[PDB]
């Protein structure tokens, strides 16, 4: 969990098998198998079984946050090539992860999109030729209705921040809706796309007091609309708008756009919310949806005005108005 | 459902099991169509057969309040808020979802959808108009649709009324009954308002249903 | 200077009693849906006629009424039955105040 910083542990973490020899960990797991779940009732390979998953997701959480500044250096000297950057590199051991998910893993996310927008990654060709980002919906999925606290609040918190890192890559945010190969409460194989269950979580029916997991929740959205402009490239961004205008997208944005009740992130959640609205109404179909809803009757204006937090006055509120006036 | 007779003799004629909510069609009524849950099934009255079933799921709203209904040119049905090609059995457009309750029902001049509170097109799919007052009501027309008319399915039901105009939207009068509205039905000759109003206050174990008939245009 | 002085009195005593206090609730009432608009005009009035006091210009001027949503009474129209009938004369009541 923090021995990733090293480069050379990860460069030793590769020319083995590295992570099918991790990925063999959460796919052996019985509480994940749908086919055997009414099989072992006892409580030593219950709450042993929904732990072990727990630190696997932790362990893939620094995976992808090393290799995200992995990569950055593979753009901030391979693309700028001494415009703005220092070609110095003596490959030390020293610790060059950035180790704040609040500000600054956050930031790396964003940097991202100036990219080729033809992102090659040997942390991606293992992980979608085996193909297990549906089964980190099955994580998210289970992890709904457990309600006797098998450290699961954090569970599911760190299952989003291993979806963060990766929704940058194109191919699999086509691989966002295609396989719907999850389960419900109802107890039956359904099928809906994960981008619902995604939805599903940042309503908050689900994980009901929880705050970190909504605006880690909102960094998938804003991964999947608010690109930049680049004729298949183009297309790719504008079937993802399609989506979320498809499965009811429009629907959750509105009431998270007025969110109260955890006084703490107020402010940080409404701008991390209306960010992805400048994102989709470039979308030719939903400029006129959104335009004529009570939305823009009035009430857009007065949630400008009253400053509801004092606190994130000068800090986060005031780059709320940079996202409603760009609205 | 009970397919009755009521000419003569009095039979279920033909007999449904399955669908909680059924409606005869507007211009040829040769069709009965039947929804359980989120599924519309087209039937006849001539067999009884299943005629065309459909239901997609990779398009389904999933409402809560399903009530498959055909435009008064029979030949759209609003299953789950989606236009239905009934000639070549394909979908066609899905509307978003708003209130988790209402499907959608038709508009008696054949252009429009109303979602709860949203006012559809038929051939482009745009929005014309939203109104905060259409918050969970069913609606209710004059036989020619020139008037609708609004009950709450709030917990209480049916503060008042709710009478609107069927061009525009411009709100004509809220008249207000003290009591509770269950049911609101009304004439093909326009001249009585059948109303089942709830006596007596919030009461599952004492429930008063008398009904009582309002003349349409006296003071 | 005695007639303009008792309704001077008058003013002093519903600022003394905590008469600023109810029409502040009253210009938001919505519970009972057809009279809504025709009470918060017949209050709205009394906060022209009462802030003429010399003291109570500067108490209500600065309360969350003159913050916001003083404006956000006038553009809801929530009765849209009494719209050109009600509630367009407590528009003349609101810039009026």
């Amino acid at each position: 969990s923090i021995c990733f910083s090293f480069r050379a542990v990860l460069e030793l973490f590769d020319r083995y098998d590295g992570l099918r020899r991790l990925v063999n960990l959460i796919s052996t797991l019985e509480i994940l198998n749908l086919e055997d779940q009414g099989a072992l009732l006892s409580d030593d390979e219950i709450f042993a079984s929904r732990q072990t998953g727990k630190h696997t997701c932790m362990a893939l959480r620094k995976y992808f946050e090393a290799h995200l500044a992995i990569k950055l250096e593979q753009v901030k000297q391979s693309l700028q090539r001494t415009e703005g950057g220092i070609l110095v590199h003596p490959q030390p051991p020293y610790k060059a992860c950035s180790y704040t998910h609040e500000q600054i893993v956050e930031m790396m996310e964003f940097l991202i999109e100036y990219g080729p927008a033809q992102l090659y990654w040997e942390p991606a060709e293992v992980f979608l030729k085996l193909s297990c980002v549906q089964l980190l919906l099955q994580l998210i999925s289970i992890a709904c209705n457990w309600k006797t606290y098998y450290a699961r609040n954090d569970t599911v918190r760190f299952a989003l921040d291993v979806l963060a890192i990766l929704t940058v890559v194109p191919k699999i945010q086509l691989q966002l809706a295609e396989s719907v190969d999850v389960l419900d409460e109802a107890g039956s194989t359904v099928s809906t796309v994960g981008i619902s269950i995604i939805l599903g979580v940042a309503e908050g029916e689900f994980f009901i007091h929880d705050a970190e997991i909504q605006k880690s929740a909102l960094q998938i959205i804003i991964n999947c609309v608010c690109g930049p402009d680049n004729k298949s490239s183009e297309h790719t961004l504008a079937k993802m708008w399609n989506v979320v205008q498809s499965n009811n997208g429009i629907k959750v944005l509105l009431s998270l756009l007025s969110i109260k009740m955890p006084i703490t992130d107020a402010d940080q959640i409404r701008a991390l919310a209306c960010k992805a609205l400048v994102g989709l109404s470039r979308s030719s179909t939903v400029r006129q949806i959104i335009s004529k809803l009570p939305l823009f009757s009035s009430c857009q204006i007065q949630q400008l005005m009253k400053e509801p937090v004092l606190q994130d006055k000068r800090s986060d509120h005031v780059k709320f108005c940079k996202y409603a006036a760009e609205l | 459902s009970a397919l009755w007779g009521m000419k003569s003799v009095f039979d279920m004629k033909h007999s449904f099991t399955e669908d909680h909510y059924v409606e005869f069609s507007k211009h040829s009524q040769d069709r009965v169509i039947g929804t359980k849950g989120d599924i519309a099934h087209i039937y006849d009255i001539q067999t009884g057969n299943k005629l065309l079933t459909l239901f997609n799921p990779d398009l389904a709203n999933n409402y809560k309040r399903n009530c498959a209904t055909f435009n008064p040119t029979d030949d759209l049905v609003l299953n789950d808020g989606v236009l239905w090609d009934v000639r070549s059995a394909q979908a066609i457009h899905k509307f978003d979802k708003f209130n988790m309750n209402i499907s959608g029902v038709f508009h008696p001049n054949g252009l429009e959808v109303i979602i709860n509170t949203e006012i559809w097109d038929l051939r482009t799919f745009h929005l014309l108009h939203t109104v905060p007052a259409l918050d969970q009501c069913r609606v209710v027309f004059n036989h020619t649709g020139t008037v609708m008319y609004g009950a709450m399915l709030q917990s209480p039901f049916g503060s008042s009324f709710r009478t609107f105009n069927a061009t525009d939207y411009k709100p004509i009068a809220t008249i207000d009954v003290k009591r509770n509205i269950f049911d609101l039905c009304t004439d093909t000759k326009d001249c009585y308002l059948a109303v089942i109003e709830n006596q007596g206050s919030m009461d599952a174990l004492n429930m008063d249903t008398v009904c009582r008939l309002y003349e349409v245009g006296r003071q």
